[PDB]
């Protein structure tokens, strides 16, 4: 066969799984304009899931 | 033996070894594994048996 | 230098008299580090019987015969020690104890499992411990790969079949198939790992189109909506 | 070293008049080599005629080949034929 031996350094089977319950969700984007612009729209939200 | 076996999901050692010969033979093609078991076992059952 | 196995090598080659290990202070005492009091029942004790019976003819070139005969006194003593101790055991038995069966059931089962080195239930990452798993797997493959290919069985049920001189009873290969399912499944282990890698990472990589309570959650249904927002056209 | 040699041959003359005992095709199979006659399949790996211990020119005409074949007693076979029905 073309099988490898099971005493190989790959015997891990869970390394790069990354369930979609651990995925990063797009949240609100707090912006900064300057030091003396306190009348600017302070953040940005296009398609964010939370407020 | 050459006769047809019992009701399925029994998996006698003739069916188990002839499954184990085919994965050492072919490493894929579960059509070519299922007839090597005897042809009375589905493709959907040998992978369900192997895993 | 394996003094107890060089005598077995001299016995298996049928020439333990032509050399006879050349017993001096430089040879008989170098492989011993007094003979080291062998361990087996008779596999290393019948060797010392023939080693003395062969070295009865030189009887003076080999000074280690006194070291062998001293352990012959120790073997006859400890057998005599046990034979008095077995007799004092068989009188020290209480005439009523009534040994419980279900503990002897737990004593016959757990002794049989501990004989051939398997895990016994009580009923009474981390690559350091990953090598200690695969060192027992490779232990098993190298033990299955030393059995002879012409292994046959004998059940107690063949006497109803009346097997002739040449009848080819159908229960001859009921141990040979089980020894090759075991030996070949211990080599396709990284083969089902690759399928189970391709199985888990195909049913769980979506995780929100088939699972109902996850696709009916607020955060997932909003996010799947949010990624499908088409771009706004300017003017 | 090849595997797919024939090793089984048939003469074209149909001589199937006194041939009911041999191995037929269903014509007569004529192999390339003779047969193998084996006395017994199961060996008795104990039995010190074969084991040869290293303790203590003698001959022994043993009765037949059935010493080395692991046969059961008729008492148990009657105990098993009573276990039959």
């Amino acid at each position: 066969s073309n099988i490898p031996d099971p005493t190989l350094p790959p015997t891990e089977m869970m390394t790069r799984f990354l369930h979609p319950n651990w995925y990063a969700l797009p949240t609100t984007v707090w912006l900064k304009y300057g030091n003396y612009n306190s009348w600017a729209p302070s953040f940005n939200e296009n398609g964010t899931v939370v407020d | 033996e050459n006769n047809g076996n019992s009701v399925k999901k029994n998996w006698s050692d003739q069916e188990m070894l002839l499954l184990l010969e085919g994965i050492e033979m072919y490493e894929d093609q579960w059509e070519k594994i299922a007839d090597h078991v005897g042809g009375h076992k589905r493709v959907e059952d040998c992978i369900e048996k192997f895993l | 230098l394996q003094e107890q196995s060089e005598l077995m090598s001299t016995v298996m080659n049928n020439t333990p008299t032509t050399v006879a290990a050349l017993a001096a202070v430089a040879a008989a005492s170098e492989t011993n580090g007094t003979i080291p009091k062998p361990r087996s029942s008779a596999q290393l004790e019948q060797l010392l019987y023939r080693y003395r019976a062969i070295q009865n003819h030189p009887k003076e070139n080999k000074l280690e015969i006194k070291a062998i005969e001293d352990t012959f006194r120790n073997i006859s003593r400890d057998q005599d020690i046990y034979e008095t101790k077995l007799d004092t055991l068989r009188k020290s038995i209480d005439k009523g104890f009534q040994y419980d069966e279900d503990l002897l059931n737990k004593h016959l089962v757990a002794l049989q499992l501990l004989e051939k080195d398997t895990d016994v239930p009580d009923y009474f990452g981390d690559p350091d411990t990953e090598i200690r798993i695969s060192a027992r797997i490779s232990n098993r493959i190298n033990e299955l790969e030393r059995l002879p290919a012409n292994l046959g069985t004998y059940s107690l049920d063949d006497c109803l079949e009346f097997i002739t001189k040449d009848d080819l009873s159908s229960r001859m290969d009921t141990f040979k198939i089980k020894a090759l399912v075991e030996l070949k499944s211990l080599k396709l282990l990284t083969k089902q790992k690759s399928i189970r890698q391709k199985l888990i990472n195909n049913v769980a990589s979506q995780a929100h189109h088939n699972i109902p309570y996850l696709r009916d959650s607020p955060f997932t249904a909003a996010a799947q909506r949010s990624v499908q927002i088409r771009s706004k056209v300017i003017v | 070293i090849m595997i797919d040699a024939a090793s089984s041959f048939v003469l074209p003359i149909s001589i199937t008049k006194n041939v009911d005992v041999l191995q037929r095709t269903d014509e007569i199979l004529w192999f390339r080599g003779p047969s193998v006659i084996v006395n017994e399949r199961i060996i008795n790996s104990g039995d010190p005629h074969l084991s040869l211990p290293l303790n203590r020119n003698e001959k022994e005409s043993l009765p037949g080949p059935f010493v080395l074949g692991l046969r059961p007693s008729a008492k148990f076979t009657a105990h098993r034929l009573s276990m039959l029905r």
